[PDB]
This record gives C-alpha cells, sequence and structure tokens, in this order.
C-alpha cells in the first residue's frame, strides 16, 4: 500500500546460499 | 474416512514410486526443438513435439557442467526424484526423462498458458472470485504435498503455470524437500519469505502457509504485501507483522490474510490442530466445491488464449539457441543418480 515502483513489479528471481 | 484413506493411498504410491526412482527411457532425437520456452542459467525449457507420437511436450534441459559449477546437484536430485513420486491434477506430469552427455533431461506436459505471472501483470488484478479459484487449487496441492511430508519453500506466481482449462500447474520443484520436522535452508524469494526464514531460525511446513496469504494477497491487489526499495526494508517489514489491505478487498479476505500472514508461529492457520480445515472453511472459501476443484468440474473464471496447438503466444520468445553436445561424457558419478 505505497508508492509502486516498477523494478518490484518484475520478474523476481529465486535464490539460496 | 473417504479422504483420510484416498491420501493414505496416495502416500503408498508415493514411496512406493521413491524407493525405486525411475530411469532414462527415451532420446533426444524423438524429439525437435521447436521454440524455447524458457531459460536460465542452469539449462532451458523447449517446446518440444512428439514424432513418434504427433503431440507437443516441455522438455527442460539442464547443462550438466553448470549444475555442479552452481551448487544445485541435490536440487536437481530431490526435483526429479520428487516429480516422479507425486501425482496430482495441479502437479506436472512429467513424461519422460532420459539422461545424456552434457545435458539432463525432463520432459513435461506442456502447458499453454504459461506463468501466472503474465497473466495477473498484463489483467493488473484478479477479481476475489478470480483469485479465490486459483488460491483453492494451491490450498489442495498443500494438503497433497505436506501428507508426503514435502516442503514446497518456493510459492510464487512465477511458478505457477494455467493450463489449458484455467487451472494450475505447479512446475519448480528446485527447493522442494521431503522433510518431518524442521529445516533451516535459507531459500525462496524475499518477497514471499516467512518471518522464521528470515530470523534464521528453524522454520517447518508452516512456511508454506504464509506464501499462500502473500500470494492471495498479490492475486487479489496487483502488488506484494511487502515490498520496499531496499530487500532490507522487506524483511524488516515481514517480521514486524503489518500489513496494509486495499480499499477494495472484502472483510472476508481481510480475516483470513490475517490469519494466514500471522508473524506468531503459534496462531498460524494451516498449522494449527484443526490443520488444513482452518482454511478451507473460512468465510471466504465459502462458495468453493473443493471436490469439484479436484475432479475440475468448476468453471475456470478465465481460458488462456489457445487458438490453435503450438502456440506459445503466453510465452516469450527470448533468443533462440541449441544445445552444445560434448563426444566426452560430462556426466559426474552424482548424475548418475540423476
Ligand atoms: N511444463 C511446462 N510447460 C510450459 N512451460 C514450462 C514448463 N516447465 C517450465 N516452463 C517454462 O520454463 C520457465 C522456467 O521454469 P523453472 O523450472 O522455474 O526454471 P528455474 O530453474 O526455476 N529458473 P527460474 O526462472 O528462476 O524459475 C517457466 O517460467 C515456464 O515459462
Ligand atoms: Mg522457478
Ligand atoms: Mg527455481
Amino acid at each position: 500500500r505505497g508508492f509502486l515502483r516498477s523494478a518490484s513489479l518484475g520478474r523476481r528471481a529465486s535464490f539460496h546460499l | 474416512n473417504a479422504v483420510k484413506e484416498f491420501l493414505a493411498k496416495a502416500k503408498e504410491d508415493f514411496l512406493k514410486k521413491w524407493e525405486t526412482p525411475s530411469q532414462n527411457t527415451a532420446q533426444l532425437d524423438q524429439f525437435d526443438r521447436i521454440k524455447t520456452l524458457g531459460t536460465g542459467s542452469f539449462g532451458r525449457v523447449m517446446l518440444v513435439k512428439h514424432k513418434e507420437s504427433g503431440n507437443h511436450y516441455a522438455m527442460k534441459i539442464l547443462d550438466k557442467q553448470k549444475v555442479v559449477k552452481l551448487k544445485q546437484i541435490e536440487h536437481t536430485l530431490n526435483e526429479k526424484r520428487i516429480l516422479q513420486a507425486v501425482n496430482f491434477p495441479f502437479l506436472v506430469k512429467l513424461e519422460f526423462s532420459f539422461k545424456d552427455n552434457s545435458n539432463l533431461y525432463m520432459v513435461m506436459e506442456y502447458v499453454a498458458g504459461g506463468e501466472m505471472f503474465s497473466h495477473l501483470r498484463r489483467i493488473g488484478r484478479f477479481s476475489e472470485p478470480h483469485a479465490r479459484f486459483y488460491a483453492a487449487q494451491i490450498v489442495l496441492t498443500f494438503e497433497y504435498l505436506h501428507s508426503l511430508d514435502l516442503i514446497y519453500r518456493d510459492l510464487k506466481p512465477e511458478n505457477l503455470l494455467i493450463d489449458q482449462q484455467g487451472y494450475i500447474q505447479v512446475t519448480d520443484f528446485g527447493f522442494a524437500k521431503r522433510v518431518k520436522g524442521r529445516t533451516w535452508t535459507l531459500c525462496g524469494t524475499p518477497e514471499y519469505l516467512a518471518p522464521e526464514i528470515i530470523l534464521s531460525k528453524g522454520y517447518n511446513k508452516a512456511v508454506d502457509w504464509w506464501a499462500l496469504g502473500v500470494l492471495i494477497y498479490e492475486m487479489a491487489a496487483g502488488y506484494p504485501p511487502f515490498f520496499a526499495d531496499q530487500p532490507i526494508q522487506i524483511y524488516e517489514k515481514i517480521v514486524s507483522g503489518k500489513v496494509r489491505f486495499p480499499s477494495h478487498f472484502s472483510s472476508d479476505l481481510k480475516d483470513l490474510l490475517r490469519n494466514l500472514l500471522q508473524v506468531d508461529l503459534t496462531k498460524r492457520f494451516g498449522n494449527l490442530k484443526n490443520g488444513v480445515n482452518d482454511i478451507k472453511n473460512h468465510k471466504w472459501f465459502a462458495t468453493t466445491d473443493w471436490i469439484a476443484i479436484y475432479q475440475r468440474k468448476v468453471e475456470a473464471p478465465f481460458i488462456p488464449k489457445f487458438k490453435g496447438p503450438g502456440d506459445t503466444s503466453n510465452f516469450d520468445d527470448y533468443e533462440e539457441e541449441e544445445i552444445r553436445v560434448s563426444i566426452n561424457e560430462k556426466c559426474g558419478k552424482e548424475f548418475t543418480e540423476f
């Protein structure tokens, strides 16, 4: 519920470390 | 007892196909590569057609050298072992599997609709009846996967495929793991991590129910509930325990999300005494016919554009690159197990 930014709406990538 | 014995019989088929996994059962010349459906550092996913049967399938190729390099063999071990031992209408069917020089292969049923991510982003946001339709399939899938001691650990619209009739086909089992107690592997996606995974503590199957609460939120609003400019701010919001709902969220949806997105592990739905029936009996699923969803008798609120077979209109063309083959077997000793 904030100001939407295009980077957060892109395809998210999984990870593991 | 009618559903208690069905899952009990499903655990038998699992443990049977689990102890003695399948073996290589095709050749790469049986399927020609039509177009690339996806790609990545570990490998690629191509749309191939059966030259001996005349039908299309989804061939996921994984570069054997790169898998050894990226420290992911065990994830390819479990993903191949789980995808052959499970069977569910909402899980993908591994039709064929065969190892080769420089590559490993997995022929899965071709899902013609692509990721849910693209449709959600294109449409903007789903309606609550539209999202309730997709959430129910995840609940019945998590109920069946949890009965087999499996944790998915990576629920997000990028790994949810919409089949030809509007139903969900789950694909990515990279972080899937059969475990009875707890686990401590930090994996997933920042926006979907449960607060215990963030605090570097031990977590159980309840993290799959936190992801369901985030997933329902993103489908009904068009954006995840925890997003920020830096990943550290996202981890701060998740553990804080504050969620702001949009104006158009129904009061029943706000209640179900408050139970799913519960930082307190002792109050989170799905991890209580009544188990999965905490969620299926909620007032939000009060229009959902669960047996009709499983039998796939409910009309889908959305059908992917499938005017003809072989159309990748819902996927992205990317760049088409052939697979590099070697004369020297790049198969490591661990790849024998596959
Ligand atoms: N059975 C299938 N039918 C249709 N498309 C598929 C199928 N399996 C995979 N894909 C496509 O291939 C893409 C990659 O899937 P996936 O197995 O998650 O790759 P990955 O190893 O997880 N890399 P990542 O992009 O981070 O998920 C998916 O997003 C789909 O577009
Ligand atoms: Mg994935
Ligand atoms: Mg993955």
